[PDB]
């Protein structure tokens, strides 16, 4: 009983650690996401210029 | 200061134009508060 009690809670890490490694991934994407548009902007101005 | 022809016999007055402004737009982190626990009673099944 108590190694299905330490099972339970070691595949609810296991969903924890798969939720954080979606949630960095994710983060990791939108920062890259924000980086290129502030890039192209400065960018835009030279163009202009 | 003209020439026979009319012509000016200066340079033109120069006028180096103007940069292209840098757009900017307004940026804030959302904001707020934590939602407060609601309140507590008794249940009727054990803790397990």
């Amino acid at each position: 009983q108590a190694l299905d009690s330490a099972r339970s809670l070691t595949g609810q890490l296991m969903q924890f650690g798969s939720t954080l490694l979606g949630l960095i991934e994710r983060r990791d994407a939108e920062a890259m996401s924000e980086l290129l548009q502030n890039q192209a902007g400065e960018l835009m101005l030279s163009s202009l210029r | 200061n003209l020439s026979i022809d009319g012509q000016p016999l200066s340079l033109p007055v120069f006028a180096a134009p103007a940069d292209p402004a840098a757009l900017l737009s307004a940026a804030a982190a959302a904001s707020g508060g934590s939602k407060p626990l609601p309140s507590a009673d008794i249940p009727a099944m054990r803790f397990p």
